[PDB]
């Protein structure tokens, strides 16, 4: 009944849809909010309110795919989180470069969110779009040297990884799970 | 003119790192994934240097043999970059060449082409057994053994002729443990 | 492991899903017999969102 | 079939009549406010453009209709069209 | 020596570059390009629900203009060519030439639902109602700048043989009244790198916009890049100008120090605690073309010592003493400017009483948090004269718990005292 | 008249009130196929509607019968029709059997309301006045041709539509006469559809780069037959382009820098993809100059690329890998030259779009991918209908190729456009060296009875490549009369000859008014008079097809006729 390629992990698709669900910042490009001197938002997931009292250019948070249907349509803009401007990904790569063990405290949903937004909000960002995914770029690239030499001391016991992306941990899963399960079973076999 | 070869090397450095096509940055992607499987080989599309920056392109192809080492140099350097943590060895990568200039016949080929690069085709009709190829000379004066070195490039070097500061007139000797050498293979295309 | 089943969790959004459908069937007709269709819009993709976990979830168990 | 032959054995064959009979009744009993055997990638899109692949004619859906036409293209809800992707009369997304 | 400019509220320079803007504000943006030998315009609004962009080829050249929700106004400086443009397009476009005298031009323009205005270099103040019937001429200190929002009207004067002043109006469908005429105003002009050379060019008053709250108060940002907002205008002789944002500071603060410099902030609106604004980076004071994104900055009383803070810093953080002043100042100043909407002008989201409450939350809390410290200092006369200022009787009653944890039962004495008289 | 250029915000705005809901597809868009143009306009209208969330459907239409066909199947719930490139020129009322009572609502007032709308975005005139004027359902896109051009006619259709004596006897003979006088003018191309298109999202405050390149693009593709036009409309894409491009300057090549400049664009064939000798070689204006056709024009090409300072090898590079000094130096090697042997209208500034890193393109070079790919991409009356299906299939290659996402589609384009265009060239050297083209007193006649390449001619765009590349030889000879041509060519499957009846113009760099296609109704009186059997249901009504048997009486025939 779930296919087998889901059986024991999620697919990127199901990762993006995790992130989706994140609160985002936005400028409306609408005005919802009805003067005191007609169809309301009503969900049942996420907090109707905020959408319900839109005033054009007050900023505002909502959840991110609502963000995303209104970018679709030229009816808000995304603001990008204050840790994806270009000043404070060039802090995460000093970091990065500063601490060989350490993985720097990006949010779980970097890549993820880093490729929706390049992608569906390449208009509102501050800072030049091709900067932003040289950092990623960097970023992804380095905690990817990280990752390799995390795997070289797998065990039968555990293993922490601290600052690891969803994405990251997404795509490690079935190999690290895979060869730690096969490392117990060696060990535990071979107990009385 | 190293200041002018440096240039050229970040040129180099940086079409590695900035040339992205649909959100992909192929050119490291590329590197990066050649590095996992252990070949140190970049292969690149000259449609893709011509279209990011013509300039670097009409350097290449006015004088190959001294510019295709820079570029393989600079490959080197963004190896490095973006699969070792430095402040926490590789080789010499290949530059690999994919072209659609127009093809010339192996028989129009003549003394104007003379160290252009060049796009042919033809039937191997022989391959010959591999060869050793210097790289890295580790280099030794016969008597005083003042040691020196040369790093070579294979596109066209020999010991220098007398001692780099009597000494005899031809001293110099190699160091065959330290030096480091390359596969070469001769062809015959028809 | 095959983890509880959220007995009244579930009661509850599956009671939620069905009042949801409902009212945007109401507001369709609404339509069909101030006006503007992106609330609307959000609330049907919504229930795509949320049916989608639910379908999930079960078929995962 | 929740939505050759000759290969499986009778038994396989009339197991598979009672295991499908099985998930027709998980999506008709409680639990039908969701289609259990719709698809598991997310919805990534509520509009979708999807390219009429083979002709079906004029059909109705809950508020409207379609005219399948060969190699015509709709701009529709995906909610809509899913059940003509999977049946393949449907190209696109 | 002076010369007369054009202005329209933060419009741009051309610069090195043939687009800049005409004008940009709570309501939108226009820009012009200098197709050759005439001019591309592009109207472009910020709530795209209630109204559609919109261009044409101008021939004439407009290097004036003037953006509210009802329509377009639009003139051409040294000609006296006007163009008012409605929105709906239902009623129609008007133009008209206004005379000018040799030299003279217009400096400024703005519109009303009932009136459009234009003031020139000599201080003519010309009047037409919405449709362009003359309905009055004027001579005022020449209107170095101008902007009205509904029926308000906010004009900056400026000659050598008068100085700098300003005048507020509402001129309504009736009862059309004057608040201030000419008053002294109060904001810093330029002094006498290129780009900025550049600009002062361009606008030689250094006003980079002015404006109204969204409820209504007159605001302006000069040369000092302080946002001025005018407080108790509705009644004059308690009207005082509060510097809600020294810009500079803010700045400063918030990229954690370091000399920062190349970032600049071009106002927009300033909605009701909370400029919108432009950040533009680079050598160029002024915002290009493709419009980024306009970001907020809370308004912020200047109490920020930078001495005191460079001490604390060597990212910058406040010390708590310094946050509940500012904090107290803050709360205090939009707590008045609420109560005076509400009481002249009332609500008109339906909670902005709310609001008000909680700012008085903020307020109390303030003064407690101000209070602790006084009674850290053990001084029982600062601590009292802090504990008068609280507003709620409740959050008085928290003064005699700090003053008990405090040992002080002189001040919890006190405080008592001020209990059984707020009892009244 | 019933849109007017001012007033097409008023007609989409009835669209969004009649035929936009969330709840169903209520919207139709008929765009005829084998059009460019009206390609380019139903792109920007889908973009439009798309961000706008209006539920809608594109059928890709071949002719009259799939029309008829197409509107007798649609629903009731269909309340909009768009009908892009085509219907202007024929009562659609009558040709697609309306009845206005079968659709009239609401006639509270001297008034009524209609539960469709048929909207017509067609730029080919004159009008037919019933849809102008006649109908209350039908409602034309008009330009301002109307109101410009067609006081009188509109005077004698409303007095005539009125006068159901002497005075009567004299009114009514007047007003058939100026009618009769208005119909049978030769038909003609005024506009770009996506022009229109364009206007409109003006209008509604729409445009926006993605938008303009596709207005560029179907006003493009009118250049090489209605080149009037295209210089009528370049200046308002000048105004637009300079209004849309940003600010920055010494804007350094980046790969998310999406750019669309004014620059020289020469009337070279395929010049950013061939070699420069295949771009002149190919060429239709080249070919013409030079008389390319034979060894004397190819010896005075490589006369020119010699004086040029060009070496031939060089000149047969493929331009990415062309030599930079060389493309450098360009523009100033054509200054020098191009005047020398008559070629100086091949200097031109185009539009040329450029995204990231990846090339340059001119319209020229799209428009061109475009059209390979509708002619060329993926018993008898099945036979026929499984080829028109081949090219309404063919519609949607032209359209993916029209996405950034997918230039593997628009190379699959450049190169099928040059091996049709090798394909039309060595057509034209057989047609001309075999002297092929015989000159009948009244029109030049063409007749391609067997050959290489013969099954391509079998679609009308590649048959008009190859019109149009003889009409551009004809055009600039010295010696030869402007007269009209008619290019026809045998299908040995169907064993009919598909027929083409083309315009003569005047050399490309000269300037007079335009020249009419009468072809289209003088097809109509020999169909009408005939017993042969012979088919007059494509949208560009100068192109027909007809039995083998029936061509030499059917030409026989025209030639006796007065109308050409
Ligand atoms: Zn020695």
């Amino acid at each position: 009944s779930l296919p087998a390629h889901l059986q024991q992990t999620f697919s990127p698709e199901e990762i993006q849809f995790i992130v989706e669900n994140e609160p985002i910042k936005i400028f409306p490009r609408i005005t919802t909010r009805q003067k005191i001197r007609h169809t309301r938002w009503q969900l049942i997931t996420t907090d109707d309110k905020a959408l319900n009292n839109m005033v054009a250019m007050r900023s505002t948070e909502v959840v991110l795919w609502i963000a995303l249907l209104l970018k679709q349509q030229s009816k808000c803009s995304i603001v990008a989180p204050q840790w994806l401007t270009t000043k404070e990904l060039d802090r995460k790569i000093q970091y990065e470069k500063t601490h060989p063990d350490r993985f720097s405290e990006l949010p779980w949903n970097w890549l993820v969110l880093a490729r929706i937004l390049f992608n569906k909000a390449k208009d509102d960002f501050h800072d030049p779009i091709h900067e932003l995914r040289g950092k990623i770029q960097d970023l992804r690239e380095i905690r990817q040297i990280k990752v390799l030499k995390g795997l070289k001391y797998l065990n039968e016991s555990h293993l922490q990884l601290d600052n690891l992306s969803l994405l990251e941990i997404n795509e490690l899963r079935p190999f690290i799970t895979e060869i730690m399960d096969k490392l117990r079973e060696i060990h535990t076999a071979s107990l009385t | 003119n190293d200041d002018d070869n440096t240039e050229i090397i970040k040129s180099f450095k940086n079409f590695i790192l900035e040339f992205r096509l649909d959100s992909q940055f192929i050119y490291r992607d590329q590197l990066r994934n050649n590095i996992l499987v252990k070949n140190y080989s970049l292969t690149v599309n000259m449609e893709h240097l011509i279209g990011y920056n013509e300039d670097i392109y009409k350097k290449l192809s006015d004088e190959p043999s001294d510019i295709i080492p820079l570029f393989e140099t600079a490959i080197t350097q963004v190896a490095k970059r973006i699969s070792i943590l430095s402040r926490a060895s590789l080789p010499t990568f290949q530059l690999i060449l994919n072209s659609n200039a127009n093809q010339i016949p192996l028989r129009d080929l003549d003394s104007e082409h003379v160290s252009k690069i060049v796009r042919l085709s033809g039937i191997i009709i022989s391959t010959s057994v591999l060869s050793s190829r210097a790289t890295y000379l580790s280099i030794m004066c016969r008597n005083c053994r003042h040691t020196t070195s040369i790093t070579i490039n294979n596109f066209n070097v020999s010991l220098p002729r007398s001692c780099l500061s009597n000494c005899g007139p031809d001293p110099y000797i190699i160091i065959h443990e330290s030096s480091k050498f390359i596969d070469q293979q001769f062809l015959k295309l028809q | 492991e095959l983890l509880p089943y959220p007995h009244q969790l579930m009661k509850r959004l599956l009671n939620r899903i069905s009042m949801q459908s409902q009212l945007i069937e109401n507001i369709s007709m609404g339509f069909l017999d101030n006006e503007s269709k992106l609330p609307l819009l959000c609330m049907e993709t919504e229930l795509e969102r949320l049916k989608f976990v639910i379908r999930s979830y079960i078929r995962c168990r | 079939n929740g939505l050759d032959t000759n290969n499986l054995s009778h038994q396989e064959q009339e197991y598979l009549k009672e295991y499908c009979d099985l998930i027709t009744d998980l999506k008709s009993g409680d639990l039908v406010d969701i289609d259990l055997s719709g698809s598991l990638v997310p919805p990534s899109d509520v509009f979708i453009d999807v390219r009429v692949l083979k002709d079906a004619g004029e059909i109705q859906t809950e508020y409207g209709v379609f005219n399948l036409i060969k190699d015509s293209q709709f701009f529709v809800r995906q909610s809509d069209v899913e059940r003509l992707i999977q049946q393949g009369y449907l190209q696109k997304i | 020596k002076f010369r007369y400019m054009p202005f329209s509220p933060a419009g741009t320079p051309f610069g090195f570059t043939d687009r800049r803007y005409l004008t940009m504000n709570e309501v939108g943006y226009v820009s012009t390009v200098k197709n050759s030998e005439q001019y591309s315009i592009t109207v472009s609004f910020f709530d795209v629900g209630r109204f559609r962009e919109y261009h044409f080829e101008d021939l004439f050249g407009y290097d004036l203009c003037f953006l509210n929700e009802k329509g377009t106004l639009f003139g051409q400086s040294k000609t006296g060519q006007i163009q008012y443009r409605p929105h709906d397009s239902i009623h129609s476009n008007w133009t008209k030439i206004i005379p000018l005298q040799a030299g003279e031009r217009i400096t400024s323009v703005a519109a009303t639902p009932v009136r459009v205005i234009v003031g020139t270099s000599l201080g003519y103040f010309r009047s037409f109602n919405q449709f362009g019937v003359p309905f009055a001429v004027e001579k005022t200190s020449p209107i170095v700048a101008l902007t009205a929002q509904n029926y308000r009207v906010f004009s900056v004067h400026y000659s050598q043989f008068h100085g700098l002043s300003y005048s507020l109006s509402e001129l309504g469908t009736s009862s059309k009244r004057y608040y201030k005429r000419e008053c002294p105003l109060p904001m810093s002009l330029p002094n006498i790198k290129d780009a900025n050379l550049d600009y002062y060019n361009f606008n030689p008053m250094g006003i980079k916009s002015l404006f109204f709250s969204s409820y209504g108060d007159p605001c302006i940002f000069g040369s000092d890049n302080t946002l001025l907002l005018l407080s108790k205008w509705r009644s004059p002789e308690e009207s005082k100008w509060l510097p809600i944002l020294d810009s500079n500071m803010e700045i400063w603060k918030m990229s954690g120090g370091k000399e920062t410099t190349d970032i600049h902030v071009w106002p927009l609106a300033l909605a009701y605690d909370t400029l919108n604004c432009i950040l533009v980076k680079g050598k160029h004071i002024w915002p290009e073309f493709p419009l980024p994104l306009p970001s907020e900055m809370e308004i912020r009383m200047p109490v920020f010592v930078k001495s005191k803070l460079l001490e604390e810093n060597k990212e910058i953080q406040i010390p708590v003493s310094m946050a509940a002043e500012e904090e107290y100042l803050r709360s205090k100043v939009l707590s008045e400017l609420l109560t005076d909407t509400l009481e002249n002008d009332g609500e008109m989201y339906g909670n902005e009483n709310e609001v008000l409450a909680a700012l008085n939350g903020a307020y109390d809390k303030a003064l407690l948090r101000l209070f602790a410290s006084a009674c850290s200092d053990q001084n029982v006369e600062k601590a009292l004269s802090l504990a008068h200022e609280l507003k709620q009787d409740r959050a008085l009653t928290a003064a005699v718990k700090i003053s008990e944890r405090a040992e002080l039962p002189s001040l919890v004495k006190k405080i008592n005292n001020i209990r059984e008289a707020r009892y009244e | 008249m019933y849109y007017g250029i001012s007033q097409f915000s008023e007609a989409y705005n009835k669209i969004l009130r009649n035929s936009s809901s969330h709840s169903s597809c209520q919207l139709v868009i008929f765009v005829s196929c084998l059009n460019i143009d009206a390609l380019c306009a139903t792109k920007m209208l889908s973009l439009l509607f798309k961000k706008q969330l209006v539920q809608s459907q594109i059928v890709p239409i071949f002719g009259y019968s799939e029309l008829r066909r197409h509107y007798s199947q649609l629903d009731d719930n269909i309340n909009s029709l768009l009908l892009v490139g085509f219907g202007g020129v024929i009562d659609l009322e009558a040709f697609l059997e309306i009845d206005p009572q079968e659709y009239v609502i609401d006639t509270d007032s001297g008034e009524q309301s209609f539960r469709r709308d048929i909207y017509v975005l067609d730029a080919h005139r004159p009008w037919n006045l019933d849809n102008i004027f006649g109908s209350q359902i039908i409602q034309c896109f008009d330009d301002g041709t109307v109101d410009d051009t067609l006081g009188e006619q509109k005077e004698a259709y409303y007095k005539l539509l009125e006068l159901d004596r002497k005075q009567r006897k004299k009114q009514i003979h007047e007003y058939e006469g100026v009618l009769e006088e208005y119909y049978s003018q030769g038909t003609t191309v005024v506009n770009s559809i996506s022009a229109q298109i364009y206007s409109l999202l003006s209008a509604i405050g729409e445009t926006n780069l993605s938008n303009l390149w596709l207005n560029i693009l179907g006003t493009t593709s009118l250049d090489i037959a209605y080149a009037q036009v295209y210089n009528r409309l370049y200046p308002l894409l000048q105004d637009e382009v300079k209004r849309l491009t940003p600010s920055s300057r010494n804007s350094v090549k980046t790969p998310d820098t999406l750019t669309l400049n004014i620059q020289p664009d020469y009337y070279l064939f395929l010049l950013r993809h061939s070699s420069l000798y295949d771009s002149f070689y190919y060429s239709n204006y080249v070919n013409a100059k030079l008389s390319l056709w034979n060894e004397n024009g190819k010896k005075r090409l490589h006369k020119m690329f010699a004086r040029m300072g060009i070496p031939l090898s060089t000149a047969q590079e493929t331009w990415l890998y062309m030599d930079h000094s060389i493309k450098r130096e360009l523009g100033i090697i054509f200054d020098k030259n191009l005047d020398r042997y008559g070629l100086q209208d091949i200097i031109r500034d185009g539009f040329v779009r450029t995204l990231g890193y990846r090339g340059s393109i001119s319209a020229s070079e799209f428009v061109e991918a475009l059209t390979a790919l509708l002619e060329v991409g993926n018993n008898s009356a099945q036979k026929l209908t499984n080829l028109r299906k081949r090219w309404v299939s063919n519609f949607w290659l032209s359209w993916d190729a029209l996405d950034d996402r997918k230039v593997e589609l628009l190379n699959r384009g450049i190169q099928l456009a040059q091996d049709l265009q090798r394909a039309i060239f060595n057509t034209g050297v057989a047609i001309l060296e075999k002297k092929l083209i015989k000159h009948l007193r009244i029109y030049r006649l063409c007749v391609l009875q067997d050959g290489p390449d013969l099954d391509l001619y079998r679609n009308p765009l590649t048959l008009l490549r190859l019109g149009n590349w003889l009409i551009e030889c004809c055009a600039e000879s010295e010696d030869k009369q402007l007269l009209p041509m008619v290019l026809a060519s045998i299908d040995e499957n169907t064993d009919t000859y598909l027929v083409a009846g083309l315009t003569p113009r005047y050399p490309r760099g000269l300037d007079k008014k335009p020249i009419l296609n009468n072809f289209s109704m003088a097809f109509q009186q020999i169909t009408a008079e005939t017993d042969a059997k012979v088919r007059i249901d494509n949208f560009e009504s100068s192109i027909i097809e007809i039995r083998r048997e029936d061509l030499s009486p059917f030409l026989e025939k025209l030639t006796l006729s007065g109308l050409l």
